[PDB]
């Protein structure tokens, strides 16, 4: 059967691009920090970068130290770095190196700038060995992941306007770069999308639709983290027991819907999970599955 | 089953579940 | 400052009510609840709940299917919902562009067009528009881009029909910056990530001259009246003490974590009462267990 | 103190908290007090 953990991914020697996504507030940032820590600890000789594409960044807030537009090592890690894409700065730099304010607040500019960052890595490919993306909630991340296509068409159309309105070299460079990205993003050994959800109707239904959308783009998804589980069958109050009954109802559907996926069940801990120490502690259960009987005390150990 | 065999099998099974009208069916079973 | 939204629920001036905050805090749940309360309180008025989250949840919340064209909520006479599918909307305009249907920002562009459409219908005395629109917004970062749009666009700006858009942008900017007409209700949970994000969000909104005077603190345990719950309440209480101080000039509405998800008109209605008359853990405790299916 | 007077007082108070370095001060209060 399908191991209920991310060990295969954590030990992958092929993946270059790992997206962590799903509904708002389900634990994308927490999980993406966790996966990254596990990858860096499991593969000491490789360099990892965790990039936030959520315009409302939380990497700094989760680790409790200051990251920004320039990649920077996580304090206490030899081989993990974080970057929080900064649009103001990014556009300020473009303006200097060649308005930048007014386009700096245009809806879509965040996804545009995030993708541009991907393009820079590709061009240096020809660094970090693997990039993990802590993505924006579902709706806007799908727009980002549509970019390779949206973009090749826009560039084609842009070239048509130019022919009519009397440079081809740069369009081709741009198009070639987009193509490399599309090729890599649709290669199962190079990129995967790990979904995060909670065991509730709104999250489950959104996760299924997200996954269908991803598969239709030929993006790989083989892993789902189900977060914030109560495991109240393992001194639990009336509220916890009723809520766990709900969680189990959806967990049963999840087990059937995603029987072909790694389904990784993670506990709600007795506090928020912040700082390297606590994130690492939590992260162990992505590698070796949480067992409520034996590991139960860890949720109080923050 | 080898590591590589299991990987290809699951890939195919995951894919098959969304093929044809699989996706639409999955949505209905959720709703 | 009363710990409820009663003043907003019974307002006779508001046309635009945004509901926002960090992901998963309860924007959709709260916006439904606020909308239900207003519709129940003002039967003579028609309310539209619109989702600007591209990953729509209004249909999932109520358990019936909505779309780009307004449809009344089953069991209400004066509450409707809207969820725009950019690909459909654009196809209808084309009939009346798949490039554009998946361009990042297209969601905020169409949400904005809908607002402009409503403004125009009203200025033109069309008999069937809504009195008040409640926005169930996307999580913080993109909702700020949306709210930045009136100004960003205002700067950016056949050419006549260009300046016709100019005048509409200005009309929206005028209304969004009028505290009688427009307000933004923050939703948060009592945890550091959400707290810090909420304060930054509010500082941005105020810099836009958008009114913010109310905050919903959701998913509260109130455990002082199970070791996990006891420890998590201690955490929530620590941030709750900060919230009380920070937002002492705001309506701070404290909502309980219920013993299940809140879906369907009946359950959302039952939850919503506590936006109008503040929840009392000792008195109303039983209610968190009264959700149906 | 009528509701109109109170509404106006609260509004002035809210705005003042975000004026004159009060904004950065509030942020420091949140981060400064966090673990
Ligand atoms: N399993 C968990 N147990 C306890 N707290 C959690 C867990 N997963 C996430 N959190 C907390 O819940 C909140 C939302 O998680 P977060 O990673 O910010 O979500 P997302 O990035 O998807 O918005 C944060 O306050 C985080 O500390
Ligand atoms: N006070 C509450 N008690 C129980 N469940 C809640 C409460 N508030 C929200 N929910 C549930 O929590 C999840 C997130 O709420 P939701 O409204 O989708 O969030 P947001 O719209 O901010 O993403 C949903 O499954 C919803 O039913
Ligand atoms: F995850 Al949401 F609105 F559905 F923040
Ligand atoms: F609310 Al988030 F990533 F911080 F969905
Ligand atoms: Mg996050
Ligand atoms: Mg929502
Ligand atoms: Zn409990």
């Amino acid at each position: 059967t399908v191991e209920p953990n991310l060990h295969s991914l954590i030990t992958s020697t092929t993946h270059k691009w790992i997206f962590v996504g799903g509904k708002g507030g389900v634990g994308k940032t927490t999980s993406s920090c966790s996966i990254a820590i596990q990858m860096a600890l499991s593969q000491p000789n490789k360099q990892f970068l965790l990039i936030s594409t959520d315009p409302a960044h939380n990497l700094s807030d989760a680790f409790g130290e200051k990251f920004g537009k320039d990649a920077r090592k996580v304090t206490g890690m030899n081989n993990l770095s974080c970057m929080e894409i900064d649009p103001s700065a990014a556009l300020k730099d473009m303006n200097d190196m060649a308005l930048a304010d007014l386009t700096g607040s245009i809806p879509g500019i965040d996804e545009a700038l995030s993708f541009m960052e991907v393009m820079k890595h590709i061009k240096r490919q020809e660094t970090f060995d693997t990039v993990i993306f802590d993505t924006a909630p579902t709706g806007h991340t799908l727009r980002f992941l549509q970019l390779p296509n949206t973009l090749s068409k826009l560039l084609e159309k842009f070239g048509e306007i130019t022919n009519k309105l009397g440079i081809s070299g740069k369009l081709n460079e741009l198009k070639a770069n987009v193509e490399t990205i599309r090729q890599q993003f649709t290669d199962p050994d190079l990129t995967t999308f790990v979904c995060v959800c909670i065991s509730e109707f709104l999250s489950l239904y959104e996760t299924e639709r997200l996954i269908q959308e991803l598969i239709s783009y030929d993006m790989d998804v083989n892993s789902i983290i189900v977060n914030q589980l109560l495991f109240a069958e393992n001194h639990n109050c009336k509220r916890c027991q009723a809520r766990w009954k709900m969680q189990k109802k959806y967990l049963d559907q999840i087990d059937e819907l995603y029987e072909d996926f790694h389904v990784v069940k993670m506990p709600l801990c007795a506090g928020e999970i912040r700082g390297l120490n606590n994130l690492t502690k939590f992260s162990q259960f992505l590698n070796k599955e949480y067992n409520p009987i034996t590991d139960g005390k860890v949720i109080y150990e923050l | 089953l080898t590591e590589a065999e299991k990987r290809r099998l699951l890939r195919e099974r995951r894919q098959k579940k969304f093929s044809n009208g699989g996706a639409s069916s999955r949505l209905n079973k959720i709703t």
